[PDB]
RNA sequence: CUAGUAACGGCGAGUGAAGCGGCAACAGCUCAAAUUUGAAAGCUGGCUUCGGCCCGCGUUGUAAUUUGGAGAGGAUGCUUU
């Protein structure tokens, strides 16, 4: 509508209120190994180690409630499988 | 076997390359068969 | 002229003074308020402690004017202060 | 192999303590007002008592 | 042979019936009433709006489906319908205007469930290529 | 330091370590009294982020609450019932906050951080002595804790139109016939 | 022609007078008057002629004449290949704007991205940048670059050699073009340099040639000595060398200015007298120090290899390359020729770790005779415990050690010969022990299938 | 005032807001997630000749610093009690 000269704004410190911090990633990874897995996470990991990815995604979706949360959990457990094989 | 004495030595696809209707790039993936899963 | 289209260049007259402003017929109360706001005041210049003067004195008695050597000195300057800070403290003490 | 924090180390970890300096100056002010008793080495306290 | 079709030549067709997040009671009722007519259709709901559009093909790959019928809802009032062949086929986006579901109590008729329906097209469904693509979808 | 790790651990409550520890503690709490004094918080990260301090005048109290419906559902939260029962046992204390610590098949266990308003360590601290004022007498009974703030719908937005300033005050404002002098 | 002849501003004249420069080279005298007239400049000068002032005088004059402010963003952008060249130009620009109210800043790959983002958001009038980080800040950070009037591209042959071709293509595409004066410099003239001059500069350039035609790059009359030393003892060996080759002339080359400053303070405390040439001092101090070293019977001068690239190297007994060379071809040929000398032959020693020995294979391919220098283990003066106590107790030396360690790691990471010098093969604990640390400080070494049903995007706006 | 509007409803009885706009009044802050680590620097009690002495709480964290349209650490030079 009306013409005004747009400004470039100062970078918001509230932007990315999640974590790009390496220390929180370190703490999250260490706790995962120390604590272990949930029973449903162990079932998903035993399906993923057998190559049954479709069943794993359906089980995760059923027990989490969203396809995005299921995808994120399946990627996390696949990453855990990858580092476990690398350590093996 | 390096040829130039002081330079750095030079150094699972699921789609198909097909021309689209407009003339750019179109990707053709593996077709889905409607076979019912065991689960 | 406005070489760069700046809306603020007509407004002019990165650190500013923080604790005050630098501001540059009528009713009698207004004139009295200006007079009492414009009258000169004292400053109460902050002095230095005896131990700080002794520290700056001992620092001068060994190096004289080499403020870089005084900063390097670990024995006589335990808090490893920068030569600029010690020079400022010497200037405030009048020990140059 | 490296620390997790890349933050700088504060200068306070390389210079003598400032809290103890304030405490010692408070004690010096207390001795000068005679409020507290000065230092006597323990053998003096043993031979006095 | 797990095709679940017993015939001479099999018409392997599977539909994935899906609804968005902000659907209404009317849109949900239309979803339930339309998915009841399709035996080869699977019902799921609450697809994530912020997610990409092609992720619907990944959701269909999970259920071995080659058709998706998407119920996109905008503002909690507007219904858009997506008819798409999943791997590489065309997509038809539609807007649904006036809805009258099966729960409406004035219709006085009813039919079986999975009875192979006679698909009655219009004569404009061959005299225009876009209506031909819609017709075949 | 360690509280970041404990927060990340508390976020995995079905993992082996946390599941094992929760079951052993649930067994012990089941065989204790319904409302019993806890020497220290079992979840120090959670208590610390809710305002608990290891200072004289701060008290933890563990409480078990029978879970389930009251098909009439109790519009009061089980966490609110916990704070009210503890607030009556410790009628000289002010309920600061509370948090979930455990759950069983028939009970849900919560820990309530309380504050003594008559201790001199609390009355001298400007960060907590607001609770010494008599307007904070029995905050759990008037919906003034966290559960009370959630159950009363005290949020900003169009979704909370009838409850953001009080439901009954809004209803009284909308049902009042205002007649001015010049009509 | 002298610097007082042109009608520069009085602030710029005073700054150049303080530097001590009263006479120009050919490239300054032939580039500054046309560039002050607003004409784009194509150059053929090498490193060390004085091209830095030749592109910094018109930028400073433009910034002062248009009265730029920190709220106006970038006015001039100087793109450099490496971070140490950018830091040298930043030191020169800091000396040039001593009286100018305009701001100046550096943006280099390997530094803090968030601190650089805040620096760019506050407003940097003259921006000396590295292409990858400049492109990253131009694409993902909010800062004002709409008032750009000067784009200087410096040493374009090296930037096209490293592989920043597509980065500069996107940089020129992003940057505003109308009323922008472009000045591009390159010591050679390739097809990629011609392509860059075609996309960047306007249809009418001005082509200026200041280059010696008699380059003596013969591959037979040379002899390069090397010493194989592990990382954790490297400096110790140098210290022993610098205490055993006293009463001699030694030039030592380091990769960064920060490590030169750290080792200067370190050798001041560890009672070994040296002379330092790093880009954090006054130009006058540096010229006087180099003049004093050039007219001395003995002594050792420590400096950066890129800082002494444009320096008249005198007759010295030893030329030591302590850090990896930035330009290995230039190092071998030209630095070996300046090490051999006009009179009785000096020697050029190179410090090699036992993970960069493939350089020797390169010396096998170039047919350059090599000489191996070994050292006894018992003749190394072990001052490691004193060094660690000094680093642990002195806050200024700890800061300098951290800065030198970070600068060494980043310069090693941004290396042209990544096969010979790879940061991933470096043991950070040992090199930090060489710098004087018990534990290595934290640094960043670095700094399938397409989606099912996904067809390429054909519309929409992404910011 | 919006406004008996939107919205919901044996779409009957009816029920029934909110943003903007004008006004009254206006005021902003405290923690948790950091190692004070070159010095628990913090606090409740008791004894008092009232000035400073003991026991205890507390390191499973009491002071100071910081609260994301922020902040810290160094450097820097002015300005404040």
């Amino acid at each position: 509508g009306h013409k005004t000269t747009r400004r470039v704004l100062k970078e918001r410190p509230s932007r990315r209120k999640g974590a790009q911090s390496k220390r929180t990633q370190f703490v999250r990874s260490l706790i995962r190994e120390v604590a272990g897995l949930a029973p449903y996470e162990r079932r998903v990991i035993e399906l993923l180690r057998n190559g049954k990815d479709k069943r794993a995604r359906k089980f995760s979706k059923k027990k989490l409630g969203t396809f995005g949360r299921a995808k994120r959990k399946c990627e996390e457990l696949q990453r855990i499988i990858a580092e476990s094989r690398r350590a093996h | 076997e390096i040829l130039e004495p002081f330079v750095d030595p030079p150094r699972d696809r699921n789609y198909r390359i097909e021309k689209d209707a407009n003339g750019g790039i179109r990707y053709v993936y593996d077709e889905i068969d409607p076979v019912y899963d065991s689960d | 002229s406005e070489s760069d289209a700046v809306p603020q260049q007509q407004q002019q007259e990165n650190h500013i003074r923080q604790h005050d402003l630098e501001l540059e017929s009528k009713p009698e109360v207004l004139r009295a308020l200006e007079r009492e706001a414009t009258r000169p005041v004292e400053k109460t210049v902050r002095h230095q402690s005896e131990r700080e003067r002794e520290w700056l004195q001992r620092l001068v008695d060994k190096h004289g004017d080499d403020v870089a050597a005084m900063a390097r000195d670990r024995k006589l300057n335990p808090y490893q202060q920068t030569a600029s800070d010690i020079k400022r403290r010497l200037k405030k003490a009048g020990l140059l | 192999k490296m620390p997790l924090s890349a933050a700088p180390e504060p200068k306070r970890r390389f210079i003598p303590s400032k809290n103890e300096a304030k405490q010692i100056m408070k004690l010096v002010r207390a001795i000068r007002e005679g409020r507290i008793l000065p230092y006597k080495p323990p053998e003096e306290r043993e031979r006095e008592e | 042979d797990r095709s679940n079709i017993i015939a001479e030549r099999k018409n392997k067709q599977r539909v994935l019936v899906l609804s968005s997040r902000g659907v209404t009671y009317r849109h949900r009722h239309l979803l339930n009433d339309l998915a009841s007519m399709l035996p080869h259709g699977r019902k799921d709901a609450k697809f994530d709006t912020k997610s990409r559009l092609y992720e619907l093909c990944e959701l269909a790959e999970l259920y071995n489906c080659n058709n998706v019928l998407f119920f996109e809802a905008r503002k909690g009032k507007d219904l858009y319908m997506w008819f798409s062949k999943v791997p590489n086929g065309p997509t038809v986006k539609f807007y649904a205007q006036n809805l009258h579901t099966m729960e409406e109590l004035h219709f006085q008729g009813n039919c079986l469930k999975g009875s192979r329906p006679i698909l009655s097209f219009d004569a404009a469904f061959e005299q225009e290529p876009y209506l031909k693509v819609i017709k075949e979808l | 330091g360690a509280l970041k790790y404990l927060e990340e651990l508390s976020k995995k409550k079905q993992s082996d370590v946390v599941r094992f520890l929760l079951r052993v503690r649930c067994w012990e709490y089941r065989q204790l009294n319904v409302i019993h004094r806890a020497s220290r918080p079992s979840r120090p990260d959670k208590a610390r982020r809710l305002g608990y301090k290891a200072k004289q005048g701060y008290v933890i109290y563990r409480v078990r609450v029978r879970r389930g419906g009251r098909q009439l559902k109790y519009q009061r939260s089980l966490r609110a019932t916990a704070e009210e029962r503890v607030g009556r046992r410790c009628s000289n204390l002010r309920v600061l906050n509370s948090y979930w610590v455990n759950q069983d098949s028939t009970y849900k266990y919560y820990e309530v951080i309380l504050v003594d308003p008559n201790h001199k360590a609390i009355r001298r601290d400007p960060r907590i002595n607001w609770i010494c004022n008599p307007v904070h007498k029995h905050r759990e009974c008037r919906g003034l804790t966290s559960t009370g703030k959630k159950s009363r719908g005290l949020n900003k937005g169009h979704r909370f139109n009838k409850t953001r300033a009080g439901r009954r005050k809004t209803w009284k404002r909308h049902n009042t016939l205002s007649l001015w002098r010049y009509r | 022609q002298e610097f007082s002849e042109l009608n520069l501003s009085e602030k710029t004249t005073k700054a150049i007078a303080e530097m001590g420069f009263t006479k120009m080279t050919e490239i300054q005298r032939r580039a500054i008057p046309p560039a002050l007239a607003g004409k784009d400049v194509l150059g053929a000068a090498k490193t060390g002629s004085g091209k830095t002032l030749a592109f910094l005088i018109p930028a400073v004059e433009m910034l002062s004449s248009l009265r730029f402010k920190p709220r106006n963003g970038t006015g001039a952008i100087v793109v450099t290949p490496t971070r140490e060249l950018a830091l040298q130009i930043f030191g020169v620009a800091r000396e040039l704007m001593k009286y100018h109210s305009q701001t100046y800043g550096v943006v280099i790959g390997g530094a803090n991205r968030r601190a650089e983002a805040e620096k760019l958001g506050k407003g940097v009038n003259l921006l000396i940048a590295t292409p990858g980080r400049l492109l990253d800040h131009l694409q993902n950070t909010p800062f004002v670059f709409k008032n750009l009037k000067s784009l200087i591209i410096d040493e374009a042959d090296r930037i096209l050699e490293i592989g920043f071709e597509d980065e500069m293509r996107q940089i020129v595409k992003i940057l505003p073009k109308e009323d922008r004066q472009t000045m591009l410099f390159s010591a050679t003239q390739t097809t990629k340099v011609e392509d860059l001059a075609r996309i960047s500069l306007r249809p009418g350039p001005l082509y200026i040639n200041v280059d010696e035609e008699k380059k003596y790059s013969t591959v037979e009359g040379l002899e390069q000595g090397y010493v194989v030393v592990e990382a954790d003892k490297r400096f110790l060996l140098l210290f022993s060398f610098l205490k055993k080759m006293a009463k001699k002339k030694i030039i030592v080359f380091f990769s960064s200015c920060n490590s030169v400053k750290y080792y200067s303070e370190l050798l001041q405390y560890i009672d070994l007298p040296v002379l330092d040439l790093h880009g954090k001092q006054k130009q006058q101090k540096r010229t006087n120090t180099f003049f004093e070293f050039c007219n001395a019977k003995s002594g050792t001068l420590i400096c950066t290899d890129v800082a002494a690239r444009g320096l008249d190297i005198p007759q010295v007994d030893w030329i030591v390359q302590f850090d990896p060379p930035d330009d290995p071809r230039d190092y071998i040929h030209r630095v070996g020729r300046t090490a051999r000398g006009n009179n009785g032959k000096g020697r050029s020693l190179l410090f090699l770790q036992p993970c960069e020995l493939g350089f020797l294979a390169h010396l096998k391919a170039a047919k350059v005779p090599v000489v191996e220098y070994d050292f006894p283990k018992n003749k190394i003066l072990n001052v490691q415990s004193q060094l660690e106590k000094l680093i642990s107790t002195n806050y200024y030396l700890n800061q300098s050690a951290k800065e030198g360690y970070r600068s060494y790691i980043h310069a090693y990471a941004s290396h042209s010969l990544r096969s010979v010098f790879d940061v991933h093969k470096l043991d950070l604990v040992k090199v930090a022990k060489s710098f004087g640390f018990s534990t290595p400080p934290r640094v960043d070494i670095t700094l399938g299938r397409r989606a099912y049903g996904s067809q390429p995007r054909q519309g929409g706006r992404y910011k």
